[PDB]
């Protein structure tokens, strides 16, 4: 029995250097293989191709980087949607239809401020990277859309260094007020888009300053009957307003993005601003008995909008202030799983790592968690497990569980709750989950896990992964095989010798800079014999520290808590290697913003923490298509990448 | 075009806009016609006489001389000190924008005056026709074209 | 009370007409509900909702409590309106916005800006290894104790101003300090310099608070005067440099004189010299200089070139306010025509630097200017005169003209232009081909009865729309709108003659000139327009047009107006489109000389059409070489200066003419064609001799629960209907230290029952704009005012209203917000600043004056005049007092002479008490200078009474007891002065 | 002629707003807001 495995990204990206892996097994004599990206479906045109040699010197594994040139594709009316991935050798020739996307690179639009007043000039530049996170050097088009949806200005500029500086956008003397949108795009070849927003608001001279200070940023069960609100106000010449009239209206709000709100004309309580400070208490229950709701079980994740009008008594001048929304919180905690694929491997203990966070999404420690579970086996005979209890680790926020299930189990419906000593049963956090068993016709399963994930993986350390297969045919498996992916590209691949004198064996993986900020590992072994070869696979998601490849650091000499106006000061910039640096200096008061590392791993075509219903699903959830003479039974219409599931 | 018959009979005071406007000399058969000659009222209408200030230019120097006009219907007897000059407005445009004077001497000269503020072009052209008829081929001076 | 309003709000919560109910319920104690609804132009449903909520709100507001009123404004003010994007804080411009090549290490030093700001420095590195957002580093520029002073925009000379300021102490512990003021010569302070800047009186600010600062000053001299403020504390000393702008009394009036230099007489008669005479106006404010600026530019288009290329500003129509979209388009007019000249004629070598960068800059300014009007465009690609107002056929036509012309150099959105053109021809073109206006905007007032005025306005609007469509047709050359153009051209052809005004005749001639120039009726219209031509000279040196037809008005205007320049401009463009080159030269000379320093003219329309005429003519005729020796000198004074004008430099900076002599601009034999403009700025004390096109009245009142009420009414010209004025402007100058309540003004424009269409506060002026001011009755703006800082001897302010497109139809009136009289005396000290620069009467019958001190003061070389007079009449005019006196015996005459027993006028600032003169009494008066005015047909002399003016009471008889001896020595001096000749 | 063809504002292959082309004698106008995509316009005569 002889097998071959071709690993490629789930989708081909126009203009991207796509790395294609080939790994063959059973062959003892060396031979060459041609990997090719051709036109669909005729294969008349070869977009690219490469020759790879397979030998004992090569361990019968090789790699070839192909590229779909944008200029080699037609434009406009009947554009290309698919290409053919083809592998040809003396032994085999297999092809597959691969979808392509014209989304290549990243365009980050950076404006100096998020809010502008008339006659100001908007400073704007664009950071442009290609698929490989390198200066794209592609000419870029900026479009400006006013709040009424009109395209009012367009300007294109060539890119030399990856930083594209545009002429400043002058706000008209009497402009259209509201939300303006900036759209960056490439002039040729690609469909990549970038988008930023900036508001244009009319300046109005304020008479005095009004501040609202709620008791807390959230409303729990303890403050559902009383919520303290302190309203202060002072003149801009640093004197407290002596006497004023304070009017407070309350409303319920769905979300902060939508400017819609439901007022409550019952809680329009009025008080007096005396010597700068006034205070009121809002009985949430009574006021939200209006507009239905009635209970605290409702209003959860909804917001409390507050509006305040202050009428100073001497000059009669009036000034307004508002709190957009205070989220009503039903439970001080929120639960989420960490590094626990929702898939069962029959015979392997199944781990569940729950994680507890507060209303600020911060890891809360010492939180007891109770785990319940129901099991369904092949006979549909349900079984209610005995509940278990752990306590949240306070070094990493983790609450770990290990579960021993019968070998015949197929579905695990497990539910987790918090057990706080001071919380009622309603105010506890609860989350449900369902895990499905890996399906194998040879009762052959693989489970990988790397010692453990706390702390996160630091570039330069080493990842000591444990490969535990459970199956018949165990002591006829020759080797283990692995593929390491990051940012939508196969960065590594190889094979490790299987020790006949153990059940598990440690595979060591040096964590490199290519793996920042996240990676995915797929490990598989081949069950062979009669019938048809079978791939037994598993995958895990590796969260790695966000470390710059060329680290930038800026400092101010002299270092002081505060400076004086007009002071001559020196700024020191230090980078690991020769690097361009775009600087900005903005009045922080404008913020009352962007994070690139999270928007960057949208190129990861994988989803979830790893695993899969079967081998093909394991490859799919890792963002991979594969070509094999082995069993390739996948789900239906499984051509587009997976979509990360939300709850 | 049109018909150039205007203001009949001719009254000098009417031709002078009743002493409310200033007139400039644009054509004259007098070879010694003063450059940039402009006449403007220098006082109110007392009896049949009327003060008239005359501005003109000699070389690059501006000069002004005071005169007194004695109006009798269409005739005007201008005088300054001992110097006297007899004139008769022989034509006046319909809107009193321009008029043609006849000054009396051995060789009687003919002049064309018009509002310093300007006049209706058709009436100005009519006054020009009258002056060209009276001059009858004599050389005309243009005192307003002297860099005024 | 709550339910009685809950029903109202619930009735109009989701109503189609919801705002009309809202601003219907707004308080208006000056107009009934039906009077306010009489101005609503949005239909019957809006009128009925407005009227209902107005009446019900007025019934509920009877015998209310403040809490009930405010709660009602809470119910109404939340449910019906939506929202409006606005911000209460300003954020300074960002900086350090630069990119640097960092070789692993790079330090760069700079200076932090002058501000109290928490700056946030952010770095983003880009390399072959990707992107790296560095940690944002904070830098808080902060000052714990600091002084700031509030200096007003302007202050009238003589006013006693209280300058308010504040010292801020953000430290938690109080501290001692003292602020002192820097004494400048012209600024009179009550105290006196010690060593030379005020005195340090130690005060204490409490911790985490502030302390008030006040400095009373009295400016004695006009102009900008620097004043410093020192804040001293036991921890340092800070100096705050400031500038006080001192403005003369009375009104500013600005006259213009234009001269064209053609040394070789290429376009007409030779023109090498011109003399701008120095003439003092009648009611000139005493002790104020007559300002006048001289601008000599190189070409006919040179003034506009200097306006655009010199970036010290600049608006060519600063006297007209912003607010209308027409202003936003006029902002891009000059830049457009400059670009059109430079590109069509290829004159980019005028720049001594790189021409490509200059063409870049002008293209950018052209685009930025073109965006300014986007705000005034509606969703259906129509345009509104006023932001948020109804769409206007007129303004859409004009925007189509400017956009259509600009599209040649900065391509415009074709789809948008198409939708706008189709909005014009699909909705507001009638069957007869004419266009009708959608909004109530009246750009112009025309003559005739209501039907005749309707015909005239229809002709004008059709021609205007035709111009816009023709100017923007190539962007979207559709057959549908070409058919529309054919129908409209037919309407103009059939309905122009017989003409009703030279204005509509001219614009119709130009609109038809943009199409088929071979139609016989068009030629007839051109002939009728030529028939109305006025000429200066024969052969004509000038040719221009009066906007009234000859058969209706045979009088010739003495000065130009906006309609004159606009009609002349339309005729000029019509002739240029006909290639009638023999006919345009005097028109070009007249339009060029009617131009103004800055490039503009009288109003907006006349400006744009005249700029297009001058520019198109300059591109149509041969560009001559430019080389002149231009010498500007005074007649009886030194030579001012001279410069050689070439194609190298010809947009030279202006020059101020300070000396009081006649100006003379001359040039030798030269090549080229230059322009010489002089702008004279004077300040006058009266407005009586000016023609008033508006009845004005303005008062300040005390209100229940001070307020300015300013009313105007239009005075229709001959044959004008009683329908009212056109687009109008009510400019209310505020007195020094008086501030207007902006809420009242917002309430007068923001509503459906708006009385005014736009408002603004600029440089102490409350500028309101209006669609029309009525003729039948008065129209009043009412807005509350409060006293910002204390002002003594408050100088009166001005109230001006005028037609936006006819600034010559105006009326200016003085007014004061203070009632304050009497002015009996200043009592001792705290006095020297008021009585600083005016005369002090001698002691009555004072015998200690020693006859030689009376002669040495007379023989002083500083003292120009000195003689004895007898007062005949007293008069009080505005801010000054005039004394009519008889010149008896002349004792000295340094400058011009006055006749014996002739009438002589004296003037003193009304704010001077110790120079009180009694009618009928004789006085000996000696002083400096005088003013020579030409009144009626004769001279007149006016003498100010200031410091160093020696005046003394002089009885005629000798029954003053011991003053017999008095007059003895007095007549001793009087006898000795003329027999010597010192 | 050419009045009977259709025209509209669609997206490009690469995500650009584009106005289709009327026949060789007409021109296209997309009535309505400029941000509405896709939205059909009407074809128009030329002269
Ligand atoms: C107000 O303060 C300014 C700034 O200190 C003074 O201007 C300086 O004056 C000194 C002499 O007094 C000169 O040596 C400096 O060169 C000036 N600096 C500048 C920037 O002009 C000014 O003189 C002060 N005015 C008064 C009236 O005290």
């Amino acid at each position: 029995e002889q097998t071959y495995v071709i690993s490629a990204p789930k989708i081909f990206r126009v203009g991207a250097s796509e790395n294609i892996v080939i790994q063959v097994y059973g062959y003892t004599e060396a031979f060459d293989a041609t990997i090719s990206i051709k036109s669909y479906p005729d294969k008349k045109f070869s977009y690219s191709s490469g020759h790879v040699h397979l030998s004992s010197e090569n361990k019968f594994q090789n790699s070839a980087i192909l590229t779909i040139q944008p200029k080699q594709l037609p434009g406009g009316q009947n554009p290309v949607s698919y290409v053919y991935l083809e592998v040809v050798s003396k032994h085999f020739s297999k092809s597959k239809r691969m979808p392509i996307t014209y989304d290549n690179g990243f365009l980050f639009i950076h404006t100096d401020k998020p809010v502008y007043t008339p006659d100001q000039s908007v400073k704007v530049r664009v950071y442009s990277l290609n698929d490989d996170l390198k200066p794209a050097k592609r000419e870029t088009v900026l479009t400006f859309i006013d709040p009424e949806g009109s395209e009012v200005d367009m300007v294109e500029e060539i890119d030399h260094i990856g930083i594209i500086s545009f002429p400043d956008f002058k706000i008209p003397s009497n402009p259209r007020y509201g939300m303006w949108t900036i759209k960056a795009k490439y002039k040729e070849d690609f469909s990549t888009t970038g988008t930023a927003y900036f508001e244009v608001k009319e300046y109005v001279l304020p008479h005095f300053s009004v501040s609202i200070e709620p008791e807390y940023n959230f409303i729990g069960y303890k403050n559902f009957k009383n919520f303290e609100i302190t309203i202060k106000a002072r003149y801009f010449y640093n004197k407290v307003v002596t006497e004023a009239d304070v009017y407070i209206t309350f409303g319920i709000r769905e979300d902060l993005k939508d400017d819609q709100k439901e007022m409550m004309q019952t809680a329009m309580q009025n008080t007096m601003l005396i010597n700068g400070i006034a205070q009121v208490t809002f009985d949430s229950e009574t006021a939200v008995k209006e507009l239905s709701y009635y209970s605290l079980e409702d209003l959860n994740n909804k917001y409390l909008y507050i509006a305040v009008t202050v009428i100073e008594s001497t000059g009669g001048f009036s000034e307004e202030a508002e709190i957009p929304g205070i989220k009503y919180v039903l439970s001080p905690y929120k639960l989420n799983l960490v590094a626990t694929p929702l898939f069962l491997k029959p015979g392997i203990p199944y781990p569940i790592k729950v994680q507890v966070k507060d209303s600020l999404d911060q890891l809360v420690g010492g939180v007891p968690v109770t785990l319940n579970a129901q099991t369904i086996d092949v006979n549909q005979e349900t079984s209610d497990l005995d509940p278990s209890k752990s306590v949240t680790r306070v070094d990493d926020g983790v609450a770990s569980f290990v579960l021993n299930l019968p070998s015949g189990v197929t579905v695990l419906e497990f539910n987790v709750k918090t057990d706080a000593p001071d919380l009622p049963e309603e105010n506890q956090a609860r989350e449900g989950y369902r895990a499905i068993a890996y399906s194998s016709l040879s009762q052959s399963y693989l489970y990988i896990d790397w010692t453990d994930n706390h702390k996160a993986l630091l570039v330069g350390e080493h990842l000591n992964i444990i490969v535990t297969p459970k199956s018949p045919y165990i002591d006829k498996i020759t080797h283990y095989n692995y593929l390491i992916l990051s940012k939508g590209k196969i960065i590594h691949f190889g094979t490790r010798e299987k020790f006949s004198d153990a059940s598990y064996q440690s595979i060591n993986i040096p964590v490199t800079q290519n793996m920042v900020p996240s990676s995915r590992l797929l490990v598989y072994y081949i069950v062979t014999g009669e019938q048809t070869a079978e791939l037994v696979s598993d995958s895990v998601w590796l969260n790695i520290e966000e470390k710059c490849g060329n680290q930038l650091q800026v400092h101010l000499s002299p270092d002081a808590d505060a400076y004086s106006p007009g002071q001559t000061v020196s700024l020191n910039m230090a980078t690991g290697m020769d690097s361009w640096v775009a600087l900005a200096a903005v009045d922080s008061a404008v913020y009352g913003l962007e994070r690139v590392f999270q928007f960057l791993e949208k190129s990861d075509l994988g989803c979830g923490a790893g695993g899969g219903l079967n081998n093909a699903n394991v490859f799919h959830l890792a963002g991979l298509t594969f070509l094999t003479n082995a069993n390739a039974d996948d789900s239906q219409e499984n051509d587009e990448p997976c979509k990360e599931i939300l709850r | 075009e049109s018909d150039c018959t205007g203001s009949e009979p001719v009254d000098a005071f009417q031709a002078f806009s009743e002493g409310k406007e200033a007139y400039v000399l644009v054509r004259s058969t007098d070879p010694k016609a003063r450059d940039c000659l402009k006449g403007e009222p220098a006082g109110e209408k007392q009896d049949n006489t009327l003060p008239v200030m005359m501005t003109f230019k000699q070389g690059t120097d501006w000069a002004s001389t005071d005169w007194t006009f004695t109006l009798d219907g269409a005739k005007v007897t201008a005088t300054l000190g001992q110097l006297t000059q007899n004139r008769e407005v022989v034509y006046d445009s319909q809107s009193h924008h321009c008029h043609v004077d006849k000054v009396e001497k051995e060789v009687p000269d003919y002049e064309m005056w018009m509002l310093d503020a300007g006049g209706l072009e058709v009436e100005v052209e009519c006054c020009r026709q009258k002056l060209e008829e009276l001059a009858s081929g004599r050389n005309q001076m243009y005192p307003h074209l002297k860099d005024c | 009370l709550q339910k009685k309003i809950e029903e109202i709000a619930a009735k109009y919560k989701h109503s189609v007409v919801k705002k009309c109910c809202y601003d219907g319920a707004c308080v208006n104690n000056d107009e009934t509900c039906e009077q306010r609804a009489a101005r609503i132009s949005l239909g019957p449903r809006c009128i009925k909702a407005f009227t209902e909520c107005c009446v019900v709100a007025s019934q509920l507001r009877a015998n209310i409590s403040h809490k009930d009123m405010q709660l009602g404004r809470l119910h109404m003010k939340t449910l019906l309106p939506v929202s409006k994007p606005e911000i209460r804080s300003y954020f300074p411009e960002s900086w350090l916005w630069e990119v640097h090549l960092v070789p692993r290490r790079k330090q760069l030093q700079f200076a932090l800006p002058d501000s109290l700001t928490t700056w946030e420095i952010q770095g983003v590195g880009i390399s072959n290894t990707g992107i790296c957002v560095a940690d944002t580093v904070k830098a808080k520029v902060f000052k714990d104790v600091f002084l700031e002073m509030n200096i007003p925009y302007s202050v009238v000379r003589g006013e006693q101003i209280q300058l308010k300021g504040t010292v801020y102490n953000y430290r938690t512990s109080g501290m001692q300090f003292c602020v002192k003021m820097s004494a400048v010569e012209g600024i009179c302070t009550s105290e006196s310099p010690v060593i030379k800047s005020s005195k340090c009186v130690r005060q204490k600010v409490e911790g985490s608070s502030s302390h008030l600062v006040t400095f009373t000053v009295l400016p004695l001299e006009i102009g900008l005067h620097n004043i410093n403020f020192s804040l001293e504390t036991w921890f340092g000393k800070e100096i705050l440099v400031k500038t006080l702008r001192v403005v003369p009394e009375g009104v500013k009036r600005e006259s213009y004189s234009g001269v064209t230099l053609d040394p070789r007489g290429i376009y007409g008669t030779i023109s090498r010299r011109k003399e701008f005479p120095y003439r003092i106006p009648l009611d000139l404010v005493p002790k104020t200089e007559i300002k006048r600026i001289l601008s000599v530019k190189g070409l006919l288009v040179g003034e506009i070139l200097s306006a655009v290329l010199s970036q010290e500003g600049i608006n060519i129509l600063t006297h007209l306010p912003k607010g209308s979209a027409e202003a936003e388009l006029m902002s891009v007019v000059p830049v457009f025509y400059v670009f059109h000249y430079l590109e069509t004629g290829n004159h980019w070598n005028i720049f001594h630097s790189d021409p490509l960068i200059e063409k870049q800059k002008l293209k950018k300014k052209l685009k930025e200017g073109m965006l300014s009007i986007m705000s005034y465009r509606n969703a259906d690609y129509s345009y509104s005169v006023w932001k948020g107002g109804s769409a206007s056929t007129w303004l859409t036509a004009f925007a189509l003209r400017v956009l259509g012309q600009v599209n040649k150099y900065v391509e415009q959105n074709q789809n948008s232009i198409c939708n706008s053109l189709l909005w014009l021809v699909e909705n507001y073109q009638l069957d007869n081909g004419s266009f009708k206006e959608n909004s109530q905007y009246q750009p112009i007032k025309l003559q005739g009865t209501l039907p005749v005025e309707a015909r005239e306005n229809s002709l004008y609007l059709t021609a205007f729309t035709v111009i816009g469509i023709r100017k923007a047709f190539d962007i979207c050359p559709l057959v549908k709108i070409d058919t529309a153009l054919i129908k409209a051209d037919n309407f103009l052809l059939e309905n122009t003659l017989p003409a009703q005004s030279t204005f509509t005749l001219a614009i119709s001639a130009y609109a038809l000139s943009l199409g088929d120039k071979t139609h016989p009726q068009f030629r007839s219209i051109v002939s009728a327009l030529k028939r109305e031509a006025l000429v200066k000279g024969n052969p004509p040196i000038y040719r221009f047009w009066k906007d009234n037809l000859q058969h209706k008005d045979s009088s010739v205007p003495n000065t130009g107006t906006a309609r004159m320049v606009e009609t002349t401009a339309y005729a000029l463009l019509t002739s240029l489109n006909l290639k009638d080159i023999n006919y345009v030269n005097p028109v070009i000379k007249w339009l060029s000389e009617e131009q103004r320093y800055g490039g503009g003219f009288y109003s907006t329309q006349d400006t744009i059409n005249a700029i297009e005429g001058l520019t198109e003519y300059s591109l149509l005729v041969k560009q001559l070489r430019l080389s002149m020796d231009i010498d500007v000198s005074y007649k009886h004074k030194g030579a001012l200066h001279n410069y050689k004008m070439t194609d190298k430099n010809f947009l030279g900076r202006p020059v101020e003419v300070l000396l009081n002599d006649d100006l003379i601009v001359s040039t030798g034999f030269g090549s080229g064609l230059a322009t010489v403009h002089v702008t004279t700025v004077v300040h006058k004390t009266s407005t009586s001799e000016e023609v008033c096109s508006f009845y004005l009245k303005i008062d300040t009142q005390d209100i229940e629960a001070k307020r300015i009420v300013a009313c105007a009414s239009y005075k229709p010209s001959r044959e004008e209907s009683s329908s009212g004025s056109s687009h109008a402007v009510m400019d209310i100058s505020l007195p020094t230290g008086i501030s207007a309540n902006e809420e009242d003004l917002k309430a007068l424009v923001e509503g459906v029952d708006q009385l005014f269409t736009d408002y603004q506060i600029k440089d102490g002026h409350v500028i309101l704009q209006l669609n029309s001011i009525p003729s039948s009755d008065f129209l009043c703006v009412r807005f509350r005012i409060f006293e910002l800082f204390e002002v003594g001897f408050l100088s009166p302010a001005t109230f001006t209203v005028y037609e936006y497109h006819r600034p010559d139809k105006q009326c200016t009136m003085f007014y004061s917000t203070s009632n304050i009289k009497i002015q009996k005396v200043c009592e001792g000290a705290a006095c020297k600043c008021v009585e600083a620069d005016c005369g002090q009467m001698q002691e009555e019958l004072d015998l200690t004056i020693s006859a030689e001190t009376r002669k040495q003061t007379a023989c002083k070389p500083e003292i120009a005049y000195a003689y004895k007079v007898s007062i005949t009449s007293i008069t009080v005019e505005n801010v000054f007092v005039k004394y009519k006196a008889t010149l008896l015996d002349i004792y000295k005459t340094g400058e011009a002479v006055a006749e014996k027993d002739s009438e002589i006028t004296f003037i003193k600032k009304v704010t001077c008490t110790n120079a009180e003169l009694v009618k009928g009494r004789q006085y000996l008066i000696m002083g400096k200078e005088a003013l020579q005015i030409k009144y009626n047909f004769s001279f007149r002399y006016i003498y100010p009474l200031d410091s160093l003016t020696w005046i003394e009471y002089w009885p005629r008889d000798t029954t003053c007891s011991s003053c017999q001896a008095f007059l003895a020595n007095l007549d001793e001096f009087a006898e000795d002065i003329f027999l010597n000749g010192c | 002629q050419c009045v009977n063809a259709t025209c509209e504002r669609k997206l490009d292959a690469l995500g650009n707003a584009v106005i289709t082309k009327c026949p060789q004698g007409c021109l296209c106008v997309v009535r309505g807001a400029s941000n509405i995509v896709p939205a059909n316009g009407t074809c128009f005569q030329l002269a």
